[PDB]
C-alpha cells in the first residue's frame, strides 16, 4: 500500500470527478437501502395500523420518500457509470503522460534492462492496471465503508445496540475477511505466477523452435511436457478459483447472520419500546439490502495485490536516476559545426584490454568523414555520445569550441540530425513519420523529398495518408534506410551523424543511397561509421581504426600511396 | 449479420465442449430459485408471527430453526454452483487451447514465423483465458436470469395474483428497453473495445520509439500526441457510453418501481383503499413480506448480468481473434506414405519447382536444380532471393506445385516422420528449445553413449567453453538462450546436428552475424561434416567457396547461375558481382 503514494498524488488532477463518481456510487448504494428499509416499515406500519386507522396514518410523506428514493436510485446509477468511466479514462491519460514523461529522460540507456520487447508490453499492461485502482479497488472498499457508516448513524437513532451489533458485523466482514482471503489465496497465488510463467516460456520455445523439433522429431514430446505444465496450471487456477467460491458462501451466511440476529434480537425491544411492532421489519429489511454494498469488497481487495505488484513495477523505471542532465539555456544554432573529439573512447573495453585510450579525431567545419572499423570488434557507440546518450568518462566533447555539455537540450537536438541503423515507423500517416523530423512543413515539401530520396513509389497510392508500421506496409531494408535519410534532411542540422547506412544493403541500392549521401550533405559536415568500402572516394579524411585505437588516417588517395592498413583492407583479405 | 452475433454464435458454439457442467450450473440455478422462495416464505412467516400476533420469539423456533437451515443451503448451492461453473469454463479452455496448438502444429514454421512469437503466446495464454470468465460467470448467470425470475412469479402467484402482476408485468419491457435501441450500441461497444486496445498499441509504440524521438527532440510534442489521442478515444467513448448506460438505469428503474408498487399496492391493501389483488380473502402480512422479499429477488439475477457485463466483453474481444485464427485457410504440406530404403547420400532433383508460402503466395520461382548424391551444393544471393524457401521446402515445411523428387521419390509422397529421420538443420538462428545444454546437443536422440556425446562436443567445438559455463555441460539455458552467447549458442546446433547419422544435411546461414572467433570455429566443423552425405549450404561468406563442388546462384526466387566457384569468380556473371559487394565488407 506504500508503493501506490506516487499514483494517488496523480488523483489531485482530476479530485472533482473522481470523487464525484464515489460519491454517486454512496447514493445508489443508499437508495437502494433506503427505500427497501422504508418499504419493510411501510407494510408493516400500514398492517398493523389496519383499516381503522387510515385517517391517523399520513401515507403522504412516505409516498414522497419512494419517489424521492426511486429517482435517486436510477439517475444514481446512471451518473455512477458515466463519471467513473470518465474519470478512469482522465487517470488512463493522465498516467499515459506521466510514465512517457518520466521514462523519457532516461530513454537509450537505464531503459535496457532486459529484452525490449516483453519490457515495453509489462509496462503498457501496468499502466492499464494502475488504472484499475479507481474503479476496482478503491471505489468498492471506501464506497462500502462510508455506506456501513452512514446505515449504522442512521438505523442508531432507533436502537443503539441494534445498530452497533449491525454496523459491527458488516465492519468486521469489511476489515477482517478481505485480508483473510488474501491472505488463503496468497500462496497459490505465487504457485499461479510460478506456472503461467512456466507455461510462456516452454510454449514460446515450443513455438520457435518448431522448426528444430519437427526435424529432429521431439515436436510431440516437447508438447507433452508443456501439456503437463498446462494440467499442474490448471489444477492451480482451479484451487484458487476453489477459495473464491467460499468467499461467496460465506458472504451468503454473515449475510444471514446478520439478518438472523436482527430477527431475533429486535424481537425483543427496540430502544425503549417493549413490543417494537413496525420497527422490526426496518431492521430486519435493512440487514436485507445493506449486504449488497459488500459484495465487491472481497475481490476488490485481491486486485490490490495485482495493482500494488505494478505500482513497484512502474515505480522502479520511473524513478530511475537519468545519467544526463541538461543547462536550462537559451542559444542559437550555428550553420557551420566543426566537431573536435579529444581522448573519447570509441568502444567499451573488450576482451580486458584494459588499455584502450581515447582517440583524438578533429573534424573541420564543413569535411566529411569516415571512421571505418572493424566488425565483431565492439560496439560503435560514438554517435551516443554526441547525442548524450550518456556523459562520456574518458575525455572530452566539443562541438563548435564549445563543451557538448554546455548546449541545450533543444538547442543539441537540433544541431545534431542523425539517422541510426534502426529506423522505426510511428504506427501513423507517412505524413507524420517525416513530420517528426520537421514539426513545422509544408505538406508538398515532403512529397518532394520522397522523390528527391527516392520514394516515388510510397506517393503512388495514397501517398502521405498511407498507414505504416504495425498497422500494415512495413517497409523493405532498402526501402526503410531510405526513410531515415528522408527525416535527416527535413530536420536540417549542420551536423549529420550516421550510425551505419547500406548496412544489409544490397551494391544496386549501396550505390544508391552513398551517391544520396554525396551530393544532399555537401554543405553540411557529416561523419559516417561504417566497417564497408564502398564509395569513400568522395569523402575525406578516412579514419581508419581497430581494436578501439586509431592505426592511421587521412583521404582515401592518400591511403593507397601509404599502402597501410587500409590498402590491405582493399585488396583480398 | 453483425460481427458482435458471429462471434457469440461462435462462442455458443464451444460451449458444448462441456455442456454436462453447464447443465449442473443451470439445475443448481433452479434449485437456488427455490430455496430464496423458502428462504422469503419463512422470513415473512417469522415475521408475521411477531408483528401482527406479537409471538414471543421463544415460541418461534421451528421456523427459525428452519430459517437458518435453508440460509446454509443457499451457500452450499453458491458454493456449489461457483466451482461448477470453474469446471464449465476449464474444459473448454483446455480444448481451444488444443484446438489452437494443433492447428499451429499442424501448420509448418514457416506460418508461425509470420507473427512474433510474443504475439503467438496472447492468443494462447491471454485471449484463451479471457474466455474464462464468459463461460464461468456469464454464461451460468444468463440462465439464472430466466430460472429465477420465473420461479418467482410462480410462488408468488397463489398468494396474490396482482404482486405477481406487478413483477411479471415488467418482465418483458425490460428485454425490449435493452434491445430497443442499447443493442444498437452494444455493437457500437466492441468498436469501442477495439479502440482502447488499438490505444494501448498506440502508447506502446510510443514507447517503443522513444530513442528515434529523443534524437529528434518530439520527446514534448509526442505527449501532446498522447493527450489528443487520448482526448478522442475519450470522447469518441462517451459518445456511445450515454447510451450504452441506459440498460444499466433502466433496469435499476424497472426494480425500483416494483418494489415501490409493490409497497404501494400492499400498504394501501392493509389500509382498504385497494381490494382486488387478493383471492377474496383478507391479505395477510406474511403475503405482503413474501413479495416484497422477493420483489429485489427477482431483478437480481439481471443485475448481476451487468455486473458481468466485461466477462462478455472481454470474450467477445478475444473471440474475435480466435475465430477468425480457426478460420484462416492455410495450405499444408502434403503428407504421403512412401519412405526411403536406405540411409545412403540422396539425390534431389527439380523441375519446373514453384515454392509456396501458406497462403498460397509463391516464394521461389521455377527451380530446375539436379543434385547428385554426395555433392555439396551452395545457394547463394542477395536477401530476398527465396534461398532458405529451398531448405525449407526441402526439410518439407512448405508446400510446392512442381517436381522435387528425392531419389526420385517424389517429396510429397514421402512421409515426414521417416523423411526427417534421413535430415539434419542448423539454420540462421540456433533457438535450442531445451532446458539443459546437455539434453540441447542429444535433442538428435534421447539416449547415447557418452562417447557419442563426447565426440559430438569436441568435433563442434562445444568443448573448449564448457569451463566458461558455470555449471559445464549440465549448464540451463533459460529464456532464449540467455545463459550463453550467440557465437557459442550456434556451436551447440552445430553439435546437435553432427550427432546422428544424417544423408542430408541443410546449413542455411550458420556463420550469420556470428562471433569473429565462433565463426571460423563452426566453419571449420561444417566444412569437414559436409563431405559425408548430400550437402545444401545457404551462404554468404563468398570469398571460401573453392572446395565445394556446385554453386547455385539464387535472383529472384530463380536459379540463374550454376557451376564451381573457380569459374564464376572470373565469369563475370550475377556470382562475380555478388563476390564483388561481399569484398568491400570486413
Ligand atoms: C469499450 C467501452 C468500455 C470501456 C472502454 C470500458 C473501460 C473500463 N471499465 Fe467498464 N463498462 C462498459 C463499457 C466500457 N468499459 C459497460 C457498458 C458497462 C455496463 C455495466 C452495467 O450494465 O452495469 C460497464 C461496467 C463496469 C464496471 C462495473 C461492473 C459492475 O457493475 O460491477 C466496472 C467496475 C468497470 C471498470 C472499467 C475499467 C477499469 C475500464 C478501464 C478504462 N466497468
Ligand atoms: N513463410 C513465409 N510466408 C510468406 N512470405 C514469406 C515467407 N517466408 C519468406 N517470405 C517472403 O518471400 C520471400 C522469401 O525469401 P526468403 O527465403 O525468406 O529469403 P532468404 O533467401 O532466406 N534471405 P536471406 O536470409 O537474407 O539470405 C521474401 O520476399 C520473404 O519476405
Ligand atoms: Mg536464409
Amino acid at each position: 500500500m506504500r508503493a501506490l503514494l506516487p499514483y494517488l498524488a496523480l488523483y489531485k488532477r482530476h479530485k472533482w470527478m473522481l470523487s464525484l463518481g464515489i460519491v454517486l456510487a454512496i447514493v445508489t448504494l443508499l437508495a437502494s437501502i433506503g427505500l427497501l428499509t422504508l418499504s419493510g416499515w411501510f407494510l408493516s406500519a400500514s398492517a398493523v395500523a389496519g383499516v381503522a386507522g387510515l385517517y391517523s396514518f399520513n401515507y403522504m410523506l412516505p409516498a414522497a420518500g419512494v419517489r424521492g428514493a426511486a429517482i435517486t436510485r436510477t439517475a444514481g446509477r446512471y451518473f455512477e457509470r458515466l463519471v467513473s468511466h470518465d474519470a478512469t479514462f482522465r487517470v488512463l491519460q493522465h498516467l499515459r503522460i506521466y510514465t512517457f514523461s518520466k521514462l523519457l529522460p532516461l530513454s537509450p540507456a537505464g531503459l535496457a534492462r532486459y529484452r525490449q520487447g516483453e519490457l515495453l508490453n509489462r509496462v503498457v499492461a501496468d499502466v492499464d492496471t494502475l488504472d484499475h485502482l479507481y474503479l476496482r479497488v478503491i471505489s468498492p472498499l471506501v464506497g462500502a465503508f462510508v455506506v456501513i457508516m452512514v446505515v449504522t448513524i442512521g438505523l442508531s437513532f432507533l436502537d443503539f445496540t441494534l445498530a452497533f451489533t449491525l454496523g459491527g458485523i458488516m465492519l468486521l466482514t469489511l476489515f477482517l475477511m478481505p485480508p483473510l482471503f488474501y491472505r488463503a489465496g496468497k500462496s497459490t497465488g505465487q504457485n499461479l505466477t510460478h506456472l503461467r510463467g512456466q507455461y510462456r516460456q516452454q510454449l514460446t520455445a515450443w513455438l520457435q523452435g518448431q522448426a528444430e523439433l519437427t526435424i529432429f522429431g521431439a515436436s510431440d514430446r516437447y508438447r507433452t511436457q508443456l501439456e503437463n505444465t498446462e494440467i499442474q496450471w490448471l489444477e492451480a487456477q482451479r484451487r484458487q478459483s476453489e477459495l473464491t467460491a467460499l468467499s461467496q458462501a460465506i458472504m451468503l451466511l454473515i449475510g444471514a447472520l446478520a439478518v438472523i440476529l436482527m430477527l431475533w434480537m429486535a424481537s425483543g425491544g427496540v430502544g425503549g419500546n417493549a413490543q417494537p411492532g413496525a420497527l422490526i421489519a426496518l431492521f430486519v429489511f435493512c440487514a436485507l439490502a445493506a449486504f449488497e454494498a459488500l459484495a465487491p469488497v472481497t475481490g476488490a481487495f485481491q486486485h490490490l495485490g495485482q495493482v500494488i505488484a505494478s505500482a513497484v513495477r512502474i515505480s522502479d523505471l520511473t524513478d530511475q536516476k537519468p545519467e544526463v542532465t541538461f543547462p536550462d539555456t537559451q542559444t542559437r544554432v550555428a550553420d557551420r559545426v566543426s566537431l573536435t573529439l579529444r581522448d573519447v573512447q570509441f568502444t567499451y573495453p573488450e576482451q580486458s584490454q584494459q588499455a584502450l585510450k581515447g582517440i583524438s579525431l578533429q573534424v573541420n567545419a564543413g569535411e566529411h568523414i569516415a571512421i571505418l572499423g572493424r566488425t565483431g570488434c565492439g560496439k560503435s557507440t560514438l554517435l551516443q555520445q554526441l547525442t548524450r546518450a550518456w556523459d562520456p568518462q574518458q575525455g572530452e566533447i566539443l562541438l563548435n569550441d564549445s563543451p557538448i555539455a554546455s548546449l541545450n537540450e533543444a538547442a543539441l537536438r537540433q544541431t545534431i540530425s542523425v539517422v541510426p541503423q534502426r529506423v522505426h515507423l510511428f504506427s501513423a500517416t507517412l505524413r507524420d513519420n517525416l513530420l517528426l523530423a520537421s514539426p513545422g512543413s509544408s505538406d508538398e515539401a515532403l512529397s518532394e523529398i520522397l522523390r528527391r530520396v527516392g520514394l516515388e513509389k510510397l506517393l503512388e497510392d495514397a501517398g502521405l495518408n498511407s498507414w505504416l508500421g504495425e498497422g500494415g506496409r512495413q517497409l523493405s531494408g532498402g526501402e526503410l534506410r531510405r526513410l531515415a535519410i528522408a527525416r535527416a534532411l527535413l530536420h536540417d542540422a549542420p551536423l549529420v551523424l550516421l550510425d551505419q547506412p547500406t548496412e544489409g544493403l544490397d551494391a544496386t541500392t549501396e550505390s544508391q543511397i552513398l551517391e544520396l549521401l554525396a551530393e544532399m550533405m555537401r554543405e553540411k559536415t557529416v561523419l559516417m561509421v561504417t566497417h564497408r568500402l564502398r564509395g569513400l572516394s568522395r569523402f575525406q579524411q578516412i579514419i581508419v581504426m581497430d581494436n578501439g585505437q586509431i592505426i592511421e588516417q587521412g583521404t582515401h588517395a592518400e591511403l593507397l600511396a601509404r599502402q597501410g592498413r587500409y590498402y590491405q583492407f582493399k585488396q583480398g583479405l | 449479420k453483425s460481427r458482435q452475433k458471429e462471434l457469440t454464435r461462435w462462442l455458443k458454439q464451444q460451449s458444448v465442449i462441456s455442456q454436462r457442467w453447464l447443465n449442473i450450473s443451470r439445475l443448481l440455478g433452479f434449485v437456488s430459485g427455490i430455496l430464496i422462495i423458502a428462504q422469503a416464505w419463512f422470513m415473512a412467516r417469522i415475521l408475521q408471527h411477531m408483528i401482527m400476533e406479537n409471538i414471543p420469539r421463544e415460541a418461534l423456533l421451528l421456523p427459525f430453526t428452519l430459517l437458518v437451515l435453508t440460509f446454509v443451503l443457499r451457500a452450499w448451492v453458491v458454493w456449489l454452483r461457483e466451482r461448477v461453473g470453474y469446471h464449465a469454463g476449464q474444459h473448454i479452455r483446455f480444448a481451444i487451447r488444443r484446438q489452437v496448438l494443433d492447428r499451429l502444429q499442424q501448420a509448418g514454421p514457416a506460418w508461425i514465423q509470420g507473427k512474433p512469437a510474443g504475439s503467438w503466446a496472447t492468443l494462447v495464454l491471454e485471449q484463451i483465458d479471457d474466455m474464462h470468465d464468459y463461460y464461468a460467470r456469464y454464461l451460468p448467470q444468463m440462465a439464472l436470469a430466466v430460472s429465477v425470475p420465473l420461479l418467482i412469479v410462480v410462488a408468488i402467484f397463489p398468494s396474490n395474483w396482482a404482486a405477481a402482476l406487478i413483477l411479471l408485468g415488467t418482465a418483458p419491457l425490460i428485454p425490449l428497453f435493452m434491445a430497443l435501441v442499447g443493442m444498437g450500441a452494444a455493437d457500437a461497444n466492441r468498436r469501442n473495445f477495439l479502440a482502447l486496445a488499438r490505444l494501448s498499441g498506440h502508447f506502446l509504440d510510443r514507447l517503443r520509439g522513444m530513442e528515434t524521438l529523443r534524437i529528434f527532440g518530439r520527446g514534448e510534442a509526442e505527449i501532446e500526441s498522447i493527450r489528443s489521442a487520448s482526448e478522442d478515444f475519450r470522447q469518441r467513448t462517451m459518445e456511445v457510453l450515454r447510451l450504452a448506460f441506459l440498460s444499466s438505469g433502466i433496469l435499476e428503474f424497472f426494480t425500483s418501481l416494483s418494489i415501490a408498487l409493490v409497497a404501494v399496492y400492499f400498504g394501501f391493501s392493509y389500509l382498504g383503499e385497494l381490494d382486488f389483488g387478493h383471492y377474496d380473502t383478507g391479505v395477510t402480512l406474511a403475503a405482503g413480506f413474501l413479495a416484497l422479499i422477493l420483489a429485489p429477488e427477482f431483478f437480481q439475477p439481471l443485475r448481476d448480468l451487468g455486473t458481468f457485463y466485461h466477462a462478455k466483453a472481454q470474450a467477445v474481444g478475444a473471440a474475435d481473434s480466435l475465430k477468425t485464427f480457426m478460420e484462416t485457410p492455410l495450405a499444408h504440406p502434403q503428407r504421403g506414405e512412401a519412405e526411403l530404403a536406405s540411409t545412403d547420400p540422396v539425390t534431389i532433383e527439380a523441375e519446373e519447382l514453384f515454392i509456396t508460402s501458406p497462403e498460397g503466395k509463391t516464394l521461389a520461382g521455377p527451380l530446375n536444380f539436379t543434385l547428385p548424391a554426395g555433392q555439396r551444393a551452395v545457394l547463394v544471393g542477395r536477401s530476398g532471393s527465396g534461398k532458405s524457401s529451398l531448405l525449407n521446402a526441402l526439410s518439407g515445411f512448405l508446400s510446392y506445385q512442381g517436381s522435387l523428387r528425392i531419389n526420385g521419390i517424389e517429396l510429397r509422397d514421402l512421409s515426414p516422420e521417416s523423411w526427417r529421420k534421413h535430415l539434419s538443420w542448423v539454420g540462421q538462428n540456433p533457438q535450442l528449445p531445451a532446458a539443459t545444454l546437455r539434453d540441447n546437443v542429444l535433442l538428435a536422440r534421447p539416449d547415447a553413449s557418452e562417447q557419442e556425446l563426447q565426440a559430438a562436443l569436441d568435433n563442434a567445438w562445444v568443448s573448449e567453453f564448457l569451463p566458461l559455463l558455470p555449471q559445464g555441460v549440465d549448464t540451463p539455458v533459460g529464456d532464449q538462450a540467455a545463459r550463453l552467447s550467440v557465437g557459442q549458442a550456434q556451436r551447440v546446433a552445430v553439435a546437435r546436428a553432427l550427432l546422428n547419422p544424417c544423408s542430408l544435411l541443410l546449413l542455411d546461414e550458420p556463420a550469420a552475424s556470428l562471433d569473429a572467433h565462433s565463426e571460423q570455429r563452426v566453419m571449420e566443423a561444417l566444412n569437414a561434416a559436409s563431405l559425408r552425405q548430400t550437402t545444401l549450404m545457404v551462404t554468404h561468406q563468398l570469398e571460401d567457396l573453392a572446395d565445394w563442388d556446385v554453386i547455385w546462384v539464387m535472383q529472384d526466387g530463380r536459379i540463374i547461375e550454376q557451376g564451381r566457384y573457380a569459374e564464376l569468380s572470373v565469369a563475370g556473371g550475377p556470382f562475380a558481382t555478388l563476390l564483388a559487394h561481399r569484398q568491400e565488407e570486413i
